[PDB]
């Protein structure tokens, strides 16, 4: 959670306060200074390696965020979790020389 | 086990030819029931596994379990390349890289 | 000595789970019907899959929706989880079509009705809109047997369609178990039961009937020997 | 007209177009009058074209190279799965490639029916 | 391994001289269109394709089929070279 | 006490004996108190080197087959008989050592 | 687009040899046919084997006979590899008796001929008896499938018989092969080789025939259920 918080990849919320928009390109948030922010996301964008590293909203419209509640989650990140690879079921056995 | 137990099922036949074998290879404690030495090789992280080409069991307990993996940027995709013929440089007059 | 036909037993849970007894068979048959049952079940029974979709406003896989929280990948990764039964069996394709407008959470119950198609699970979540979103889909259901990848069939029916990786097979999971019985006298006999998870779409029990017919038409090409 | 389906009226391949190696992305004639000079997808590569980016001269901000008189830039985008050949890895320094793709009725699985995923030899250990 | 390999290793005294022989005699069949060849009509070697089987288009193992079956014979210095091109040429044009 | 070869690799196949257990079987004319296993890779050698005599002569039947016993038998079947056989018997010892190895747990 | 009905060719080394294959079959039915098939050839093909033996001055299979060069255990094994047929359905076990003396190389076709059984073997070596030697036999042969121990059955006519390992299966070898195939674009079938040694009495066809007839009648054993638990 710390490194993927510090890689300033994901999207977390500024001050305590309440979702007003969400799409996959935008969050509108209404915080209870009574000031609306708009955090656009980063979509489909090429990385100096040519992977896509794009922000995908992980919040609800409506929903109360706290302050530093997670927004959007970056890439391979999973609720604000570093998420690399997968978990996979797994036998360690010889097979047929393959 | 409570899962295969509460459905209805006792212990595979396959499971008891492992469960032989095991007991040769010294990894449960002869004199016990199937269940006791079946949760004796789940302790070891060990577990019967059948094969799927033919439905006979492997000769042995296997440790199966879930591993974190990773895709690497190594891909073949980028790295498969072949010429027959192409550019050649302007000195040499030999082939590029 | 010979062993009397055996038993065949048959539970039944839903449309969706199925145990299949069969008591007392020799030594040994336990695995060899159950084993070349399960690859068949698991390998070669037809089914119906989503294989394409169309949105409107959205050119490619790698493009937002206004007015949605998720991306077209996304969409399509949902879309992959339906569950779809055609009630005739002549039928081969069918379009669902899908009208939406937010706030709401489109699920898989919104899809127009259709005459001789069922929707076996019309909770299944496909999208959210909220104020100001519309979602207008178009999908492609076909029939077929295996896993066909989007990039080889390639089935578009518009010009902006978007082809989708087909997964045509309804039978989720099966298992065997092989048990000790015995007859009278005899010891070590085998009593097999069959396990079988499928999706709804098709019955645990036409998909056992399916494999093995499969496997008696296998059993046929034994027939016909030829000089080599 | 076959090889220029995807070319919009200004000469570059129309977003959400599927292009293969030997596909046009953008049509240039350059004077030998003319002759063909346009850019096209390299062998092994290819996909969907999801972005087109135009710089011209005298836009705000832009600092071309004396003599070009503008910039077309092609963003093609692929969907990538698993296939032989890939490169694999834990986080204790087991890597390898994957050799073969079995179909589920192969895989060894567990008395309850599930099958294994991912298959490792012991003699890396 | 190729087949008959280790007796065409022991008709030689060196085993380059067996590439060398191999490799020319490739190049006498693929210059005639194969009319030069001694083997039989059944021991020619045999490609099999969605048609049918049909001649075997690899001349090295047809070189190497007619070494194995004896009747070649090779050497040093055995007919000039211009005059064994003449009279090959003159039995198969 | 098996008649030969085939007797007790059936009995393997019916569970009666695993291919670890020592027996008594008699092949060559001879009575061996071996293992169904090592009978087991005696045939695999002879049926790749197509000659029951000399494969006979070149493993070692005693003793579990391991890197330098193999290694050893690979040089004495190429100097007994040629590359084109020792290839055709490397060919069979890859495929049943990987094929045991897979079922072996 | 299912694809057409596979090629099957046979390949027949006299009355003990079969090579048998299948092609072009879909991905991975080559194993799924071949390993049920297997496995009821090796187990469920009827057959015949020698099932007991009766020797006089005899006491145990550890014993030895003066006047034959071979202990017990060499005949019994000699008649382990004995090949009889039953000509009739309704014969079930048959006695078998051999009377030799003198010098003599026992053989199969010494034994008094029943009637209604054939001896496939008859050139078989059972024993070599010197000067002053004599053998005394009665051998008990039934019918049955696969391979059942002595101590499994333990059958015997009197109190000094031997019960012997009874080799059911006329069966000797099965293997089986698979290997990738293509036909057209497709480029995943299979193709299924199976190689099957038999002891002569049943040819390895007969026996093939016989293995998929039974996969048959117990595949027909999925259709009426008695039981509606």
């Amino acid at each position: 959670e710390r490194v993927v918080r510090d890689s300033l990849a994901a999207l977390y919320a500024e001050e305590d306060g309440e979702v007003a928009k969400v799409d996959g390109n935008r969050i509108v948030v209404r915080y209870e200074d009574g000031r609306l922010v708009e955090y656009p996301l980063r979509r489909f964008y090429r990385s100096n390696q040519g992977t896509a590293l794009d922000q995908r909203p992980r919040v609800v419209v409506g929903q109360r965020v706290r302050k530093g509640d997670l927004l959007a989650d970056g890439p391979a990140s999973e609720n604000g979790f570093l998420a690399l690879g997968q978990n996979v079921l797994v036998a360690i056995m010889p097979f047929d020389g393959y | 086990f409570g899962k295969r137990k509460g459905e209805g099922f006792g212990v595979d036949k396959r499971e008891v030819e492992v469960l032989r074998r095991a007991e040769k290879l010294g990894l449960v404690t002869p004199g016990k029931t199937p269940e006791e030495q079946l949760k004796e090789l789940f302790l070891q992280g060990k577990v019967v596994l059948y094969d799927g080409r033919t439905g006979e069991p492997i000769e042995g307990p296997i440790v199966v379990g879930q591993m974190f993996i990773m895709k690497l940027y190594h891909m073949v995709e980028d790295k498969m390349h072949a010429r027959s013929t192409g550019p050649y440089s302007l000195i040499t007059q030999q082939p590029l890289g | 000595s010979k062993l009397k036909a055996p038993v065949f037993t048959v539970r039944t849970q839903g449309r969706e789970y199925g145990e299949f007894v069969l008591e007392p068979l020799e030594r040994g048959f336990g695995v060899t019907l159950g084993n070349p049952l399960r690859r068949i079940l698991l390998s070669s029974i037809p089914g119906t899959a989503v294989t394409s979709v169309y949105i409107e406003d959205v050119l490619h896989e790698f493009s937002t929706i206004p007015g949605v929280k998720e991306d077209v990948v996304e969409i399509i990764l949902n879309l992959k989880e339906l569950v779809v039964r055609f009630l005739n069996p002549s039928l081969q394709t069918v379009t669902l079509l899908l009208k939406a407008e937010g706030p709401k959470e489109v699920k898989a119950r919104d899809f127009l009705p259709v005459a001789d198609v069922e929707i076996m699970n019309p909770d299944l979540h496909i999208a959210t809109l909220e104020e100001g979103g519309r979602l207008n889909m178009e999908v492609r259901v076909d029939r077929g047997v295996g896993y066909v990848p989007a990039e080889k069939h390639g089935i578009k029916d518009r010009i902006n369609a978007i082809p989708v990786d087909a997964v045509f097979s309804p039978v989720r999971r099966v298992a065997f178990q092989v048990e000790d019985t015995r007859l009278g006298q005899r010891t070590d006999l085998d009593k097999l039961t069959l396990r079988i998870w499928t999706d709804g779409s098709v019955t645990p029990l036409e998909a056992l009937n399916q494999a093995v017919e499969i496997l008696r038409e296998h059993l046929t090409y034994f027939s016909n020997p030829q000089a080599a | 007209e076959a090889a220029l389906r995807d070319l919009d009226e200004e000469g570059v391949v129309r977003i959400g177009a599927e292009v293969k190696p030997g596909d046009i992305l953008v049509g240039r004639t350059s004077f030998k009058d003319v002759k063909d000079t346009s850019l096209r997808v390299p062998p092994g590569e290819g996909g969907i074209v999801v972005r087109t980016v135009r710089l011209r001269r005298g836009d705000p901000g832009v600092e071309l190279k004396p003599g070009v008189r503008e910039v077309v830039r092609v963003y093609v985008a692929q969907k990538r799965k698993l296939q032989v050949g890939d490169k694999l890895a834990n986080r204790h320094g087991n890597k390898g490639v994957v050799a073969k793709i079995l179909p589920v009725e192969d895989m060894p699985h567990l008395p309850d029916g599930t099958p294994v995923d991912v298959i490792l030899n012991p003699l890396g250990v | 391994a190729e087949p008959g390999i280790d007796k065409l290793f022991g008709m030689v005294d060196s085993k380059y001289r067996l590439t060398v022989v191999v490799a020319k005699r490739a190049q006498q069949l693929l210059r005639h269109g194969f009319k030069n060849t001694v083997l039989e009509p059944e021991e020619r070697p045999k490609m099999q394709t969605l048609e049918g089987l049909f001649d075997d288009p690899n001349a090295v193992t047809w070189a190497m089929k007619e070494l194995l079956t004896g009747r070649l014979v090779f050497g040093e210095n055995l007919v000039p070279e211009d005059r064994l091109q003449k009279e090959m040429e003159r039995l198969y044009p | 006490v098996f008649a030969n070869p085939d007797e007790a690799l059936l009995a393997v196949a019916h569970g009666i004996v695993d291919l670890q257990d020592v027996v008594t079987v008699r092949y060559m004319g001879k009575r061996l108190e071996t293992s169904p296993g090592r009978i087991l890779f005696a045939r695999i050698v002879a049926e790749a080197v197509e000659d029951e005599k000399v494969a006979w002569e070149l493993i070692q039947l005693d003793v579990p087959q391991e890197k330098n016993s193999l290694k050893d038998l690979v040089y004495q079947a190429f100097l007994r008989l040629g590359m084109e056989k020792t290839a055709r018997l490397l060919d069979a010892l890859k495929y049943y050592g990987f094929t045991f190895s897979t079922t072996s747990g």
